[PDB]
RNA sequence: UUGGCACCUCGAUGUCGGCUCAUCGCAUCCUGGGGCUGUAGUCGGUCCCAAGGGUUGGGCUGUUCGCCCAUUAAAGCGGUA
RNA sequence: CUGGGGCGGUCGCCUCCUAAAAGGUAACGGAGGCGCCCAAAGGUUCCCUCAGAAUGGUUGGAAAUCAUUCGCAGAGUGUAAA
RNA sequence: GGGGCCUUAGCUCAGCGGGAGAGCGCCUGCUUUGCACGCAGGAGGUCAGCGGUUCGAUCCCGCUAGGCUCCACCA
């Protein structure tokens, strides 16, 4: 479960996704990549599990350069409860997309094992990806 | 174990000490008390204890200790007894409890007069500060609270009460009231008298009609002459104050209490740690020994029966052969050994030849797989009972040093749970330096680590010993004779001469698994001994 | 179902459960017909086509639900204020 | 006041973000502060300038103080924020 | 229904990544004018389970399980 140890405010607005991907749009701290078509907001515990995926598939494997981290925070009120009297609490995290962003590079083993290793980690998720890799 | 000795130490120290103001307190020791008094006028030492083993009041040797954090207890005592005028030093009655009249020209200037008990029991004694005018505890030791069946109790709100004492004489006079002939004396003495120990009880059986020989003997209590000794008799250390009733064993003559049972106890009390530890692991050693002996050979007993394979392997070999005259729906069967039996096996019909013919060579390698893990497990347990045998080797030539060093040994085993400190060394007879390998790990320094190859190694051949190296001399007629010398009577065969130490050049000494190493390639050196040399 | 909104109804929309009458759906409870099986048979398990018909009687509790006894081939799950 | 009421919460002032680059803009939105303080913490004249880091070196010590270069600036600016 | 605490020795519990342990209790021998013992020890262990963590986990992470404990308005 990755984490921000440290936080200014423990809250914030929701916020939206409209637009591109600004940066780390393409492998280059590793060698096949996967990238976004998409944009959502996403879970460590999802992404750790793709993690465990690919590294079972693979039983070691290779490098990642991971490209995110679940910087923003999201609440979830106490239940069967009326709007209002103050935000919600802190729940877990989020980690936030644009399309056409990479999230895992992968180096150190062969392609095709990192095209399987993605498939079975793709088809955890809500969106629509696609492999990549260096130029 | 009562209070004839007590009471001639309470009389010869009443002679003494009398006429003291209470001056200083000091503890940093759990239950030893020193005390110093302006007794005879005069700053004074003493010494007390309680401790579950220790007690005893000593006009002592030097005295250890001073805390500058005493306990709460000094303070206590600091508080009420400290200023205290020693009116006298008197016994209640004659059982154990050395009243001491403590008087107070305190803080104030008023004469505040209390008792101090001390229930000295041995083992489990008691100082008590027993406020004389109440009778009442202001700080005791020992609780029973009385939270199971006895008596009293400590708090120093608890008002005082003497435990109950026994239908003791405090004294031909047998005769009278009793008979010698009511049994064996020695417990009778303890059940009667209150010159007691069972010890001293029938110390004085020997001291022999009786009676005159006892009061007597308390008649050289009055003397207070009482030469004391400890008796080492056959270890037994008795402090006895005339020498040596019976037993007839030693006599260490300590003039004085003072360095009678501190400098002994206390030379003992750190040994007794280690003693302790050396009884504990003596009958752990005996146990893990016997113990793995015994499920070892319930190994083997529990192993014999059964093999129950190469019966039906032959057999499913046989019908493998005689794969072309059979039915899957038969028991029986037609045989020649290629000798020539014919046996009729079991067959199991509605189960092909085939299926059991490899499930007699199912059976066959699985009755064999199974005893080969019982027999490697069993080989293990033989190794592992040479093993013990190799430890007990090492132990019995072991020193306390080595009794720590086998702990680590057996942490390293894994059997315990408690830095440089190789081996040690010996003068040969021969005026050269042997290298005394004195246990697995201090043969691994005196050895492995101190030695030199192509060197003159030595270990006692199948006794209980250690091993010894004139480490890079060539061990000639004397030096080798010497070292197997030195060996041939440090072993548990000690009394066994021609000791068959295969010495030879170091470079053939094997080395292995852990603590599998061996000296080889070597002629043995038949050796007796005397001991002294060696030092 | 538990819930959120406050949108019709406060110049009135009777609210639980039960009886009688029912009646629509079917992700089927039994019965029809299938394929798979780690379905020997017999019983089974899984999935599919199938709503034509059918789907008990009582003790406990106001009850519902649930429990219990004995059945049945089975004693279904929802809607309709 | 109240996403029915009730409990609870708040009720006035100030700083910020929400606030959509003039300004303004609500919610029982998000966050912090006040019911003061200095008679020198003022007015004026004159003066020089930091925060930390590195080096070195008593007690000094990781850390007092210290020279030492680095050093718009990381400190300070009575007080929350800006 | 939700929140908080907790599952380690037969009992009570600490330990809180690189060695499973204190005491109560059972067993072993010491010995004890308090029958009180104490002594030394010894055995006695799924650190509740699963998963991840790590080079390795009682310990770090998540889930589940339970046990406890706190709090849960009007039709």
């Amino acid at each position: 479960m990755l984490l921000p140890k440290r936080v200014k405010y423990r809250r914030e607005h929701r916020g939206k996704m409209r637009g591109r991907a600004k940066g780390g749009t393409e492998v280059h701290f590793g060698e096949f990549g996967i990238q976004a078509l998409e944009a959502s907001w996403i879970t460590n515990r999802q992404i750790e599990a793709a993690r465990i995926a690919m590294t079972r598939y693979m039983k070691r494997g290779g490098k990642v350069w991971i490209k995110i981290f679940p910087s923003k925070p999201y609440t979830a009120k106490p239940l069967e409860v009326r709007m209002g009297s103050g935000k919600g609490a802190p729940e877990g995290w989020v980690a936030v997309v644009k399309p056409g962003k990479v999230l895992f590079e992968i180096s150190g083993v062969s392609e095709e094992v990192a095209r399987e290793a993605l498939r079975l980690a793709s088809h955890k998720l809500p969106i629509k990806t696609k492999f990549v890799k260096r130029e | 174990f009562d209070g004839m000795f007590t009471y001639g130490m309470t009389h010869e120290l009443n002679e003494k000490i009398m006429g003291g103001r209470i001056t200083k307190i000091h503890q940093p020791y759990k239950h030893d008390v020193i005390f110093h008094i302006r007794a005879k006028g005069k700053n004074q030492k003493l010494l007390l204890s309680a401790h579950p083993s220790y007690s005893r009041v000593h006009i002592t040797a030097q005295a250890y200790e001073n805390p500058s954090e005493p306990p709460m207890f000094c303070m206590l005592l600091r508080k009420h007894i400290e200023g205290g005028f020693i009116e006298k030093i008197e016994q209640a009655g004659l059982d154990r409890i050395m009243i001491f009249h403590i008087k107070s020209r305190n803080e104030i200037g008023d004469e505040t007069v209390r008792k101090l008990y001390v229930e000295i029991m041995g083992r489990h004694s008691n100082i008590i500060l027993t406020d004389a005018a109440e009778n009442v505890i202001i700080d005791g030791l020992k609780h029973l609270s009385p939270s199971m069946n006895s008596y009293r109790t400590v708090l120093p709100g608890q008002d005082y009460k003497l435990p109950p004492a026994q239908d003791k004489i405090s004294p031909d006079d047998i005769l009278r009231h009793l008979s010698f002939q009511e049994g064996r004396l020695d417990k009778q003495i303890v059940d009667h008298f209150s010159g007691v120990s069972p010890l001293f009880a029938k110390e004085a059986v020997h001291r022999a009609t009786l009676p005159k020989a006892l009061l007597a003997l308390f008649a050289e209590v009055k003397e207070h002459r009482f030469i004391p000794n400890i008796t080492t008799v056959n270890g037994k250390e008795y402090f006895y104050l005339l020498e040596l009733t019976h037993l007839k064993g030693e006599a260490r003559r300590f003039d004085s209490l003072s360095e009678l049972l501190d400098r002994f106890y206390f030379g003992k009390a750190e040994r007794d740690r280690v003693k302790q530890q050396a009884q504990d692991l003596e009958r752990f050693v005996v146990n893990e020994r016997k113990k793995n002996a015994n499920k070892i050979k319930k190994l083997e007993k529990t192993l014999e029966y059964s093999e129950n394979a190469k019966e039906f392997q032959l057999y499913g070999e046989l019908l493998t052969a005689n794969l072309y005259m059979l039915k899957k729906g038969d028991k029986q069967a037609e045989v020649i050994n290629y000798e020539s039996p014919t046996i009729t096996i079991p067959l199991n019909p509605n189960k092909t030849p085939s299926e059991n013919a490899q499930a007699y060579f199912t059976k066959y390698q699985k009755a064999k797989n199974s005893v080969a893990v019982v027999e490697e497990q069993i080989r293990l347990a033989q190794e592992e009972i040479e093993y013990f045998d190799q430890l007990i080797q090492q132990l019995s030539s072991a020193s306390p040093r080595d009794i720590s060093e086998i702990r680590e040994e057996l942490v390293e085993g894994k059997y315990l749970r408690p830095h440089n400190p190789v081996l040690e060394t010996y003068e040969s007879t021969s005026g050269l330096t042997i290298l005394v390998g004195k246990n697995n790990r201090q043969n691994e320094y005196l050895t492995t680590r101190v030695a030199a190859r192509d060197d003159i190694w030595l270990h006692t051949k199948d006794i209980p010993g250690s091993h010894v190296v004139i480490r890079s001399s060539e061990p000639d007629e004397q030096t080798i004779m010497e070292a197997a010398t030195i060996a041939a009577y440090f072993s548990k065969a000690k009394d066994s001469s021609s000791v068959p130490v295969d010495y030879t050049k170091i470079r053939h000494v094997k080395k292995p698994k852990p603590g599998f190493v061996t000296y080889d390639s070597q002629h043995t050196v038949f050796v007796t001994p005397d001991a002294d040399t060696v030092i």
